[PDB]
């Protein structure tokens, strides 16, 4: 075990402290560095496994060796010595730009920085498939792990004398969180009179028993056997938005849409939910047009009323009723209209704040006035 | 949980669900980036280009090595404390 | 004519339904696939047109055939057999990586996925100019169409036995929407005493008769003959921001600027509108400095008072007056001050919301207080 | 419409206007990506590399084919209606 | 000295006017353009300096010349005339695509546009290192300047007769802004009962005596000797968030965190600030567990109570006390809970505005209510 | 200024400070992109490819030149006024 000299270090984040201590476990001892240095100055291949008997295997990658071995060396006997240097010099400078881009001052906090294997592609010679193979990284979860950027490297040693960087790379293991379901949501517009509206809900939500939370899909990959995320995708949802998803329609916000909205119908449980006041709904079998009542906002089409329906020039056959008939608008409590844009939010928030400021005197006199 | 009955009355439906998997890492391998190529068979035809390449590399490598040593000097055996 | 079995399909988005039906008309028949498979297994070029009379012309693209025909085959008599495999093996792996990037697990819904021709550039051999030519895509609008990402491809057939993908490519036609004008807006700062302010308005707005809406420029290219958009760019503007643009200045939000702001003068309609309290305005003709009174927020410079004005060290000649002389601050209704950053928004929104709960009992006893 | 008079009094002006053009698709062409190169003139110097190449492609192409099939099985003639 | 004719120009931004005038002193005069065209014709190198006596040096870059001299010319005796043309044609088309990408219709307002040297890399032959060397751009500040993208180019002259583009390029110098300190902030979660909360503060803030402002790190590069920014990084901070940073804790907003938060302890001034109610805190020197009182939200560990502490599986040594030991929750006034997501903001803002609309009649009855 | 004492009671600390430097420019150099390669040693094996290359370039260069000409013609000597 080791102890961090926190009094001497002074200030450090949890990420820096953790990665600093993990550096003790992941760094080679000085004897390995001396043997590794001698091993490195014996190889001439782009990828080579160096096996120090009694210690774990080390993979060595040279980023311009293929070009030298495949292009420059065979050309030695028929090109001038000066052109060979110009051709290698072109590649070395291009390689340096990648090393500068990856390990330069843009790389903030080298100790706690994690670099994906794909970002290492150019430094490894342009492709990573051979490296993953020689690392033994394979299986049925490779695509889900790789596309979600799940293979991270970490710098453990930098050798200025012999010009090499040691990285620590790990192949992750996938584990399912029990009781967590990621739901994908989709919406359909509806009409109130001549105005077309759309309910504002998250694209993805997650549930765990009673609890509902937001879901961040940026680091996730949706595989057929489940979503695979390389970070924490779960993050809290505001209490008012949770009331929306729990059945309070007045808590859900709504927004106006453009004149060319393309989400005016959906197929759900073999039934068609369509804004027939905004698209042309016709019953194919009987040939009559399905009209949407002005006191209704949506149409729920099932086979009990129309076995086969045409919606936008597309003919659709629908199954048994899984959604009841549309109810009147007076039985649905609708939420507040909003605009989601950055400048629209600022203009409206500024108006609301100014209104609160102007009435500050009366709001800060409520207890007395209600007790008169 | 999610009240799908009221969500459909305002045109919101679920089109699919999936299980949630995260990542944990147990074993670690070492990958070393050998920055200096083997140029033995090029017969001294790239000396200037190699030296200029090394000069540019030093300007990137030294700040990172200094950062590693600064943290490593703060790691001490627990037996001493 | 085809029908969709909604009960069997169960759940589907409108985009999925539309794209899926389009497969019926856009697919090659079972016989055409068999003849295509034979034609592909006799070509040796990177781009070739397949002339199957009675059916539309097919363009075949091989992503590594240029390298084989230009580099490997000519060098056959000078390289060893093993080196030939190593050189090709490198290109195949990089090509596979690009194919995995395009069509792998990151490609969420292959059926309704639309892929721009630029994104297919590496899959097509690195460059798309020869493909656009062989497809017959040319004309005076190609640059506007191409730079808007307007040439999209759909996946129609994937053959695992003979390893090819069939795509449906289309060249759009441009049409002008009648009575729609896209306006570009620019602003300059103004001083209220010692504080420099800026009005918050969208960069682009669109008008149709008396209607004002937001304009999304992300998919658009501003050509000399009009703005060319590959998507619908118009989206609704909040009513409060519409009041601003209709001449209600009190509905317009304003924000402070940094001490090194760049928009402090503008040339408009031959006149110079400048914040002469935050920059140096000098009349070049007489050498007298143009000073802005503290009861005025902007200066409107025309030739009737200064034929030649120098601002920020730039000498400018102006025309006849087409803006009024600046009016006093007390004749301008100014809007609320706002901070647009997401954290500034959240800090101010959370404070404003918190003030609403403290008055919740007061706001419910509204009709009781107002009636009595 | 836009009141340019009041907008200039708080430092807002229009610096340009233009027409709005959108895109519509009329005809479609077929573009086939031939994934397997013609290697006949390369004798048999690429068998292992080609064989590895095909295996990697299958793990990508097969999921896409299944998605297409899962949609074209639900496409039926209107004559049945 | 020149004058701009604003009557003939009509409309222009300050950036356009400034860049339009600066074009006067940066254009090679009509005599040099004639001399330049002759000089360009006689060169056959990718990079070459044009030494015309009495006038500043001009660097000429040909983007495909390296490939011609290195790859095509040496192989003229072994390849056919047709294959030579096919190989160069492939490079020409790829080069044209990059020119179209840089200088095509996506380039809005070419006169006022600034292109960083890195963006021009492909147009210059794929690498900028040799161009910077022959431009004389070197020194101890290159790394910070280059990574901030501070070496900018502007189009000066375009000749369609001999097909060349003249650019004006400048190497900036760095100037410290006296009295400006950029502070980096980091946070640690605390617990109220069973819930884990987090204060919402900016990542970077900057001070100037009394004044505090936001800091935009997008164009900056944090170098060991200071922060180098290629644009104005300082922008105003809202008054309320200014109160937060000046010591008003109730002005600071706070958010619930995910169940797997990664910031639960921090090393600061040699002491550890740890949540200790969401992570295990144990004193190494005595083996006891550091338990957190439910009336306290944080733990401040110093050597006066625990010389060596093990937290989250890492053993850390701490120095003397430099933070007051934690106070009770009743002595800390906390701020409002907020949600930072765009959809959560819109949902809550829409709810807050609606309560304001529902309470209008009461708000404009304030003066009757307050006075009477 | 920043009250670090109250900030620590809600879990906010400073983890580093630095000075602020901006950029200013005084001297400028001329960098010319030569778009037409020297192909003399290639005999005449690239006639068609070069000519097709020039045609593509003019469709990009001509609109840029016209914008520069528009601004320059509005620049006039200061002594004229
Ligand atoms: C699925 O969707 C349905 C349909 O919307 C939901 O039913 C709604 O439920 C909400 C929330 O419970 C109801 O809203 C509340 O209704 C209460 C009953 O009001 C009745 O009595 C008043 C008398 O004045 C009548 O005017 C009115 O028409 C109703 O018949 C009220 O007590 C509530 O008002 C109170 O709101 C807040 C309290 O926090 C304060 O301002 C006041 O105290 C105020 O009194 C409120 O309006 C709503 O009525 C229901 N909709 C109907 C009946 O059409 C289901 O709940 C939902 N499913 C689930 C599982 O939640
Ligand atoms: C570092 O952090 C500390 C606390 O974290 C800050 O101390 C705060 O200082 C402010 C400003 O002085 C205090 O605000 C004022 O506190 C006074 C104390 O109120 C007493 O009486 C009430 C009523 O019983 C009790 O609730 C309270 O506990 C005290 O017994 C009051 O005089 C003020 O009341 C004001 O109320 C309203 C506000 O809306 C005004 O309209 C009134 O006119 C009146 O002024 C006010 O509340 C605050 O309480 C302190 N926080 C505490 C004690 O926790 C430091 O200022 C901060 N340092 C910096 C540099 O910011
Ligand atoms: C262009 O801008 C001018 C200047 O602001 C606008 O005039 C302003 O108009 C508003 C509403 O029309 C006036 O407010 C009104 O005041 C009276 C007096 O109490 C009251 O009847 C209304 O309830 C309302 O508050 C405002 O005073 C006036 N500005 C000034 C300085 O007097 C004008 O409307 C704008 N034009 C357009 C077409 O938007
Ligand atoms: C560069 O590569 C050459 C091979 O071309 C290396 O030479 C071999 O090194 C091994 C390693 O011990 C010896 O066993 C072989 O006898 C060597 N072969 C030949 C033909 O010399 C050489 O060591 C490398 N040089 C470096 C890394 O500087
Ligand atoms: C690979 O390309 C060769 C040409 O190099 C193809 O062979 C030609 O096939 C066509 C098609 O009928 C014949 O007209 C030619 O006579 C063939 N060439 C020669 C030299 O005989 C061949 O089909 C391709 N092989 C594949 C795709 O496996
Ligand atoms: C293209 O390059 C050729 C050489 O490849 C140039 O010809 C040389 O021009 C220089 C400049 O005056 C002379 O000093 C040399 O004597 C020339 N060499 C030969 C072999 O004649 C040529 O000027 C370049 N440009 C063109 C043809 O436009
Ligand atoms: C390269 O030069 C070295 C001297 O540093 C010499 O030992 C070696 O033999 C040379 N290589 C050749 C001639 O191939
Ligand atoms: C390549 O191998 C195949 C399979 O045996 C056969 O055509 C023949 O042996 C070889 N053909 C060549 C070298 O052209």
């Amino acid at each position: 075990g080791v102890v961090l000299a926190g009094a001497a270090l002074g200030v450090a984040t949890a990420a820096q402290i953790t990665a600093g201590i993990a550096l003790h476990q992941s760094m080679l001892n000085s004897q390995a560095i001396d043997n590794l240095r001698a091993s490195l100055e014996t190889t001439n291949q782009a990828i080579e496994a160096i096996r120090q008997a009694g210690q774990g295997m080390i993979l060595a990658v040279q980023g311009v060796q293929d070009y030298i071995n495949n292009e420059l060396i065979p050309s030695m006997n028929q090109l001038s010595c000066d052109l060979i240097g110009q051709k290698l010099g072109l590649k070395l400078l291009r390689y340096y730009t990648e090393i500068l881009s990856l390990f330069g001052p843009s790389l903030r906090d080298p100790i706690s920085a994690e670099i994906s294997i794909q970002a290492l592609s150019y430094a490894l010679g342009g492709d990573i498939n051979k490296v993953l193979e020689k690392l033994g990284y394979s299986g049925g979860d490779l695509l889900g792990i790789l596309e979600s950027r799940g293979i991270k490297a970490r710098i453990t040693h930098v050798d200025t004398e012999s010009y090499f960087i040691v990285l620590s790379i790990a192949y992750p293991t996938l584990s399912e969180i029990k009781g967590v379901i990621v739901h994908r949501l989709e919406g359909v517009s509806y009409n109130i009179g001549s105005q077309e509206w759309y309910t504002t809900v998250p694209k993805y939500v997650a549930t765990q028993g009673y609890l509902i939370s937001n879901f961040d899909e940026s680091s996730c990959t949706f595989m057929p056997e489940g979503t695979v995320c390389s970070q924490n995708a779960l993050y809290p949802m505001s209490p008012l938005l949770q009331e929306c998803l729990r059945g309070s329609t007045k808590s859900c916000a709504r927004t106006l849409v453009s004149g060319s909205f393309g989400n005016r119908f959906i197929l759900s449980q073999g039934n068609l939910i369509a804004n027939c006041a905004s698209i042309l709904c016709k019953c194919y079998t009987t040939g009559t047009i399905i009209n949407q009542d002005p006191d209704k906002i949506l149409t729920y089409i099932a086979a009990d009323h129309c076995p086969v329906v045409e919606v936008n020039g597309v003919t659709i056959q629908v199954g048994s009723r899984r959604y009841p008939d549309a109810v009147y608008l007076h039985r649905i409590d609708l939420g507040p209209p909003i605009s989601l844009g950055r400048l629209d939010v600022g203009t409206n928030l500024g108006n609301a704040i100014a209104k609160l400021e102007d009435a500050k005197e009366l709001l800060e006199s409520s207890d007395q006035i209600l007790r008169s | 949980q999610i009240h799908w009955g009221n969500l459909s009355k305002i045109g919101v439906v679920g089109i699919g669900s999936a299980s949630y998997k995260v990542m944990t890492r147990s074993s670690h391998q070492s990958l070393v980036i050998k920055l200096m190529p083997n140029i033995t068979l090029l017969n001294n035809c790239t000396r200037v280009e190699i030296a200029e390449y090394r000069r540019l590399l030093r300007t990137v490598l030294e700040p990172i090595r200094d950062a590693l040593n600064a943290m490593t000097q703060n790691i001490r055996p627990v037996q001493s404390v």
